[PDB]
RNA sequence: GGCUCUGUGGCGCAAUGGAUAGCGCAUUGGACUUCUAGAGCAAUUCAAAGGUUGUGGGUUCGAAUCCCACCAGAGUCG
């Protein structure tokens, strides 16, 4: 019942009772001060999964089928990324895009931490046998580069999986019914340190 | 074929009694802040010409071990152990096995061991200098030059490596290391990490579960994917798994645990 | 403000690229405006890089600066990376200083990340 | 000229007079992989053998600097009776030192004490002494290390930064390195999230990133990447 | 039941040379760099403190060192 407009393929928010509830409901969006931004994440998330934000196009209501067919064209990840994004939102947590450094996700537990984020996520979609397309291509350059800005920053790199059945055609992906069919596996990587690590 | 014939350098008797006098302390390297830019200034000349002789001096020490403490090794070529002549010291604790009644130690451990000056390596009657061991330990057949190096740095800290004998869901790293252990081929758990403090009263017949339990990769090497991660972590069992990288003499861990949301 | 604004005018006129790009080319240029409030910007266009070009002024005699707006899903490749070195180049025209322009890298979210990539060799200055 | 022990692709320097002269001539720093023999357990610094990069050893052989020369095989066992009266004779001697200075010493000589002959081996050509030979990365590698060796750098591995070369405008005992200079072959698709956590890192190091390219014709490019704060 | 090998700073060790205890990690502190207090791995660097040398006895101008006994620990041979 929140009105909002897909104009120039981003979800933006223009009145101010609707901005003002969702910034009061855990700080969904980006501002400009103030017209809200809203990623497409987000916008689907309140669109599917509580039903409060109504986006409207063409001056006619979209049906959340039609939603998906266009961020996922308009973002070929968004279809990953925004089933990570759920699993970290049911949880609790406030996931913010966290593309400042080379990850995707920022996790945060609640208000009083104001954006102090814990720890940063890599989304990759992957097979029932493991064997899935690197989304984004790994190397233990980068996992080293990345490790030691997170902990520059004092978060811990997160390796989020989803795990998609053999059963379930990419075909069906097309609402987000397959999100009640996928699993996911959290991988934490962390240094150590061979001279701290001596018992205690 | 043109053949360069090189040679190496032995001390003399003084050289040989003077280098048992030595102190442990160790030179300081870079002697504090290192400057930014290199301006030029008649200054920095002499700081660059005072730290590389100091590493010069530090680089043309060689170990001098009195005979009473040397144990004398014998390395087997075809058997691949390395079974001692006399009895072995302290380092018998937590080293090597023993077998037919004769200690025996592994081509890594004795090649740890004649860099420490611990034991007296031999080879068919002939006393090997650290070169020949390293062109003569290491290889495809035992321990590679990677493990080797992550093991003498681990054991130089006082660890006591061992060597390893066998709305949506939420899985975890154990589950499942039936069906997907028959797809094998890559990372392979070498080493049985423990802790130091643990040396005090190891056992190397029951010793416990391992602290750790390393894998040797290089740092070119592709990053594993979740189902050779699984795994190995699955091989594994409790115990953590670490992945060792070693990038041209320089070593980094990497350890990779399951983890679980808590309910905000 | 956002739909209604006369930069926009050129923006539709230039017709380089897709809707997405000349958006966060106006995100781009309204973060610069506002926030950071250079003196002028400009919306150029590279139909052969098939890019937008923001070439600002931070101060009234500092001179012409690029600014190159592009989301996380751009590719960048080395050889795209030169080509809009010299791209830079003959837009300010001035052989006095090397090749140099700030790549501003905007997410759906509308945060917004610089990095100044310069040809040659900059020493990191204290 | 020097040599340098090249086996299985490992290329190692055991004669401390070898490290000095390519520290100082040829400005070709190198690791140290041993075990130092004034203090033996400890990692805050290590002894011989140094160990090369494999663009360093390449670089040092096509300069005619370091004549590479793969090991010899293990037939040194008819060579003998030698040092049993090599050892023996000096005992006698020791015996009076000791006795003036008022059980014998053995030194563990980290270089072979024996003069040997070993064949040398052409680095252009894959075997399986020097299979560095033909890989894209060891080439573009080795044509960025050559191309910032010749402008005057010293250059370290610099996998724990995430880059390639880590390059500083002096002795790295004296300078700080300045650069974390990466290698992208011109048509490789740079990840831009990678780029910027790249950049984040070097700019908390206090270290420029480089993204150094060599053109198809054959000439290294540079683009530095600084943070830009506005 | 014998045999062999060990016991030193919180942890791993050196000093075997008979002239009295030092090295690294850990801890604490200083300097520098960076980040939003924290982090620092050739952007890092320096400095300090830290001791029933397992216990008793004996040789000796002196015992951590050499010898004996005992206590504990590890391995091995029944
Ligand atoms: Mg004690
Ligand atoms: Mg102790």
């Amino acid at each position: 019942i929140f009105r909002a407009e897909m104009i120039n393929n981003n979800v933006i928010v223009r009145n101010a009772e609707d901005i003002e509830q969702l910034y009061g409901k855990g700080y969904f969006g980006k501002g400009i001060l103030e017209y809200l931004q809203l990623s497409l994440e987000e916008a689907f998330f309140l669109v599917y999964a509580l039903g409060c934000l109504s986006i409207y196009y063409e001056k006619e209501p979209l049906t959340i089928v039609k939603l998906w067919k266009a961020f996922t064209v308009v973002q070929p990840t968004f279809r990953t990324t925004y089933m990570a994004y759920h699993y970290f939102r049911s949880k609790g947590w406030v996931p913010k895009v966290g593309l400042k450094y080379g990850t995707d996700l920022l996790l945060a537990r609640k208000g009083p931490p104001f954006y102090a984020a814990s720890y940063s996520v890599i989304i990759e979609l992957v097979d029932d046998h493991f064997e899935g397309s690197l989304r984004r291509p790994l190397s233990w350059k980068s996992l080293a580069a990345l490790s030691r800005v997170s902990v520059n920053v004092s978060a811990e790199l997160m390796l989020c999986y989803l795990i998609k059945p053999s059963t379930m055609t990419d075909k069906e992906m097309e609402s987000p019914e397959c999100m009640k069919r996928i699993k996911v596996q959290e991988v934490i990587l962390s240094r150590w340190v061979s001279s701290r690590e001596r018992s205690d | 074929a043109a053949v360069e014939v090189p040679a190496g350098r032995v001390l003399s008797a003084r050289e040989l009694f003077a280098a048992r006098s030595r102190s442990q302390k160790l030179p300081q390297r870079s002697h504090g802040p290192k400057d930014f830019l290199p301006d030029g200034s008649a200054a920095q000349a002499e700081r660059l010409r005072r730290c590389r002789e100091e590493l010069w001096q530090l680089l043309a020490e060689q170990r001098v071990e009195r005979l009473g403490s040397l144990v004398a090794a014998e390395w087997r070529p075809e058997e691949g152990f390395v079974e001692l002549k006399s009895p072995a010291g302290k380092f018998w604790q937590t080293m090597g096995f023993s077998e037919q009644g004769r200690q025996r130690l592994h081509p890594e451990e004795a090649l740890y061991l004649l860099e420490c000056g611990s034991i007296h390596l031999f080879h068919q009657d002939l006393p090997l200098s650290i070169q020949e061991a390293y062109q003569l330990l290491l290889t495809d057949h035992t321990v590679t030059f990677l493990q080797y190096q992550v093991f003498s740095h681990l054991k130089r800290l006082g660890y006591v490596v061992r060597r390893f004998q066998p709305v949506l869901q939420t899985t975890h790293l154990p589950d499942g290391g039936a069906r997907l252990l028959e797809k094998s081929g890559g990372l392979e758990i070498i080493f049985d990490v423990y802790q130091a403090d643990a040396v005090a009263t190891f056992r190397k017949n029951n010793p416990g579960k391992p602290y750790a339990r390393m894998c040797i990769s290089g740092f070119d090497e592709p990053v594993p994917d979740l189902c050779s991660l699984k795994r190995l972590s699955y091989q594994s069992g409790d115990v953590p798994l670490i992945f060792a990288l070693v990038d041209h003499g320089d070593i980094s861990f990497y350890s990779f645990r399951d983890f679980t949301l808590p309910q905000d | 403000w956002m739909g209604t604004h006369p930069k926009y005018l050129e923006m539709m006129e230039l017709d380089i690229g897709d809707a997405t790009q000349v958006y966060v080319a106006f995100l781009v240029y309204l973060d610069l405006m506002e926030s950071k409030s250079w003196h002028e910007v400009n919306c150029v266009g590279l139909p052969e890089l098939q890019l937008i070009c923001l070439v600002g002024t931070e101060i009234e005699g500092e001179g012409l600066q690029t600014v190159v707006p592009t989301p996380i899903t751009a590719s960048l490749s080395h050889n795209r990376i030169r080509e809009i070195l010299k791209a830079s180049r003959k837009l300010q025209g001035d052989p006095d200083l090397p090749m140099s322009f700030t790549l501003a890298i905007v997410e759906s979210d509308s945060t917004i990340v610089y990095y100044k990539l310069t040809d040659g060799f900059m020493l990191p200055d204290p | 000229m020097l040599v340098v022990e090249v086996a299985n692709g490992r290329s190692l320097v055991w004669g401390a007079e070898a490290v000095q002269a390519l520290r100082e001539r040829l400005g070709v720093g190198g690791r140290t992989v041993g075990a130092l023999p004034r203090g033996p357990r400890q990692n805050s610094r290590l002894g011989l053998p140094l160990l090369l990069m494999p663009e360093e050893a390449r670089l040092l052989a096509e300069i005619g600097a370091v004549t590479l020369v793969s090991a010899p095989r293990p037939d040194s066992r008819h060579h003998s009776l030698a040092l049993t009266s090599f050892k023996r004779q000096q005992e006698e001697s020791f015996q009076e030192q000791s006795a003036l200075a008022a059980a014998l010493l053995v030194q563990l000589a980290t270089a072979r004490p024996r003069p040997v002959k070993a064949r040398p081996l052409d680095w252009r050509v894959q075997s399986k002494d020097w299979p560095h030979a033909g890989r894209p990365a060891h080439e573009l590698r080795y044509s960025i290390y050559r191309d910032l060796w010749e402008r005057g750098f010293f250059l370290s591995a610099a996998g724990k930064f995430g880059g390639d070369f880590l390059v500083a405008p002096g002795d790295p005992l004296r300078f700080a390195a300045h650069y974390i200079a990466q290698c992208w072959a011109p048509e490789d698709t740079i990840p831009l999230q990678d780029l910027v956590a790249a950049g984040r890192l070097g700019t908390s190091v206090r270290a420029t990133l480089l993204l150094c390219s060599p053109q198809p014709d054959g000439k290294v490019v540079y683009t530095s990447l600084q943070w830009a704060s506005l």
